[PDB]
């Protein structure tokens, strides 16, 4: 038993992570196949990030001013592309530890793990959540742009996250594996705020139904209610509306524990409306909201616990 | 206030 | 900037994971050179498992009794020694993926990379800390022993732990990579109790250091103390004693955020005091203390938010 | 009480 915030193994992102050069700027790429992609503001020095025009930047480079270094192994960089906020280095070599890949672009609620990494070297892995406002909560530090965050579905790695850049509020934004920024952000470091977040309802009873796979039944209740009665009141909690596919989706985890949704709904609300009381769940003291079904069926089907 | 990683 | 619960990248010992199989027991192995190290409970059954006499058990069994696949392949066991609670089992090839690794023996409130492997295949990784009871709050399911523990101090992987059982409590326990129990646990299916558990007084410090660093600052205040009178409120709320050797560690995340010890404790002895009046830090609403001052200087020293 | 993995 037992629930913790769990990444995927890092070993097939590994062996793609890759250091990009360009004149003094070196932050992080991703070498799958003979393609390096990477922030297109590795081209920009101090002078150009307030309001640089890439366009023009990148016209007045050439295939020379990129240094690609995988390991202690120099890539000849045989072609250069823009596409969108990520440029695409052809290379003269396809990386033979590539794995087989896709690039899927995620949705607010979802998650993926992170590979934090600072030239071309990996240094740690962790579970994130892309916020309703477009925005992820990591741990980044300078040249840690490139780092790219992932999911795995069976061999097959889904890169989902390029990380290019932190808000003032200390939050992160980056784009997709195709330069599409998530959000209304753009990579100048100009002033921009998220927009107002959420906390990601159906997470939040997905985990509480870890909770229960798991032991922790004292915020269980025999109250129901309504689908629109629950929304009533996560409308004033600042919670995601609940929707039917949501229930549909807490489905399997409704049919483990016995407990049916609008059940845990009506336990949300308790929470909501009274707090905790001092106790605790799965060792918090608040909701977590950064685990959907999907993560609490891998990690908690395989108990009981009834 | 954006700053670029 | 920000601050995440993270672990070491896995690929190094990703490579090294086996399945190894005793009959119908199946589990995890680590495959470093010549030798498959696992738990040695894998010699018995389900009629075994309530109070095994493991020589017996294992005099009983020859070297083509353990079938070890490293994926497709099959390694032949060509000897097999008990080393206390995990087996060795010398195979016919010696891992080509094998990195610079050590053996060693971790200590109460360090931490440490949990890579959660079912039938030699990885499928999570998350960070653990050692408790003072010796236990770890991990995510196990049936078929996850074998799970290693490491840290990777710079290329070199150090081992540290190995998965054998789950407490009544939910707790894990296991040995290290010589096979020797950490605390007073056997690896038997009897009623075994962890000892009480305590707050590592020193990683939340590190972990209040580490918010400063970030900038969540509420919990600041004018008010020093001494150290004695801060282990008299320590020992209250069942905190380990803090002790000059504790403090000289903070030296240099005191120095960094010009906060000194002594001043951080008087901020911490107000919070036990008075807890957070619904206030979080850094995301959390109770005080953690499952990251070491290395976890915090490793994370957070690139930034200064003074 | 305590299980095995």
């Amino acid at each position: 038993s037992g629930f913790r915030k769990m990444a995927f193994p890092s070993g097939k992102v590994e062996g793609c992570m890759v250091q990009v050069t360009c004149g003094t700027t070196t932050l992080n790429g991703l070498w799958l196949d003979d393609v390096v992609y990477c922030p297109r503001h590795v081209i920009c020095t101090s002078e150009d990030m307030l309001n640089p025009n890439y366009e023009d930047l990148l016209i007045r480079k050439s295939n020379h001013n990129f240094l690609v270094q995988a390991g202690n192994v120099q890539l000849r960089v045989i072609g250069h592309s823009m596409q969108n906020c990520v440029l695409k280095l052809k290379v003269d070599t396809a990386n033979p530890k590539t794995p087989k890949y896709k690039f899927v672009r995620i949705q607010p609620g979802q998650t993926f793990s992170v590979l934090a990494c600072y030239n071309g070297s990996p240094s740690g892995v962790y579970q994130c959540a892309m916020r309703p406002n477009f925005t992820i909560k990591g741990s980044f530090l300078n040249g840690s742009c490139g780092s790219v965050g992932f999911n795995i579905d069976y061999d097959c790695v889904s890169f989902c996250y390029m990380h290019h850049m932190e808000l003032p509020t200390g939050v992160h934004a980056g784009t997709d594996l195709e330069g599409n920024f998530y959000g209304p952000f753009v990579d100048r470091q100009t002033a921009q705020a998220a927009g107002t977040d959420t906390t990601i309802t159906v997470n939040v009873l997905a985990w509480l139904y870890a909770a229960v796979i798991n032991g922790d039944r004292w915020f269980l209740n025999r109250f129901t209610t309504t689908l629109n009665d629950f929304n009533l009141v996560a409308m004033k909690y600042n919670y995601e509306p609940l929707t039917q596919d949501h229930v549909d989706i807490l489905g399997p985890l409704s049919a483990q524990t016995g407990i049916a949704v609008l059940d845990m709904c009506a336990s949300l609300k308790e929470l909501l409306q009274n707090g905790m009381n001092g106790r605790t769940i799965l060792g918090s003291a608040l909701l977590e909201d950064e685990f959907t079904p999907f993560d609490v069926v891998r990690q908690c089907s395989g108990v009981t616990f009834q | 206030x954006a700053v670029l990683x």
